[PDB]
């Protein structure tokens, strides 16, 4: 059988950044493309030669954006969009971070969300002092009925209980209006 | 604290120079953004300097044109701004810019520390 020699592809190519918000330089050096995959086992062999989230300096970040999709709000397939936001006090770096990293790495590469895994643009893991963030970016804040069975499943795959409210953020409002004051469009 | 001023009416083609004075953190330290907003319209980003090593970047509607620059010894930043047009009209104010993945220029909201700012008004009118 081919299964034993052949990899396993992934419907999607993926991009994994890193950034490091280093004010003393520009944001284009502080940004680097780790590498691109399109394979399971391409994913697992980066994944395993990277550090975990909770071992970051804090102010670094990790991205997994689809290939052709930019790591920016900018971007096309941004700039109408806005993110689902998990936001993590100092006691879940230790119990949460790493887990709700790879479960929304896998449900990205895995096409977890259906139908609406075409309006995922990436996700977004951002290591703070002050709390970490991970984030789930979609394409349109317009498409409700996407949006919220993302942010239903999202929720469902985290094994986060219906008393824990998440909201959805416009990038646009994000960057433009409004910056950490932000308010959800949406909540599930 | 930041502080803007060196506003006011100037004819089209003509050139000024912002100042912003900045107390309660140095400017070595992080980065500087000039932000404007026009009358009607939203935030635009305009420029950004990093002091410590005076990295800069500009928004493309003012490349060319604006140039920031700054000074340690006085912790301000300042803009000159030649070949003023009547779409530069704007109030012009500092902020330290919170980037982060996928949020890095055009992020005028994304602002922690805030000046009031500056009116500049380019207009070759002879009404208010």
């Amino acid at each position: 059988n081919p299964e034993h020699y052949i990899k396993h592809p992934l419907q999607n190519r993926w991009a994994l950044w890193f950034f490091k918000n280093d004010k003393s330089k520009t944001w284009q050096a502080n940004l680097r493309l780790i590498s691109k995959f399109d394979t399971v086992e391409d994913f697992w062999a980066l994944y395993n030669h990277i550090q975990l989230s909770s071992n970051l300096m804090p102010g670094c970040d990790y991205s997994l954006f689809k290939d052709g999709i930019e790591p920016m709000w900018e971007d096309e397939k941004n700039k109408r969009g806005g993110r689902w936001l998990i936001t993590l006090n100092k006691q879940q770096r230790r119990s949460d971070l790493d887990r709700f990293w790879l479960e929304t790495l896998l449900c990205l590469i895995g096409e977890s969300f259906d139908d609406y895994s075409d309006d995922v643009c990436g996700a977004v893991v951002n290591v703070r002092a002050k709390g970490d963030k991970i984030a789930i970016w979609t394409t349109e804040c317009e498409n409700r009925e996407a949006v919220t069975h993302i942010g239903r499943v999202y929720k469902e795959r985290l094994g986060l209980p219906p008393k824990i409210v998440i909201g959805y953020q416009s990038h646009a409002d994000t960057a433009t209006k409004s910056g950490s004051t932000t308010k959800n469009r949406f909540v599930v | 604290q930041l502080v803007e001023s060196g506003g006011g009416l100037v004819q089209p083609g003509g050139s000024l120079r912002l100042s912003s004075a900045i107390s309660g953190f140095s400017i070595s330290s992080t980065s500087i953004d000039w932000v404007r907003q026009a009358p009607g319209k939203g935030l635009e980003w305009v420029a950004r300097i990093s002091p410590s090593s005076g990295s800069t970047s500009y928004a493309d509607s003012v490349k060319g044109r604006f140039t920031i620059s700054a000074d340690t010894s006085k912790n301000t930043v300042y803009l000159q701004m030649n070949s003023l047009r009547a779409e530069d009209t704007a109030v012009y104010y500092t902020g330290r810019p919170l980037p982060e993945m996928g949020f890095f220029t055009q992020i005028p909201a994304m602002v922690d520390y805030r000046g009031q700012g500056t009116l500049v008004t380019v207009s070759s009118g002879a009404a208010e």
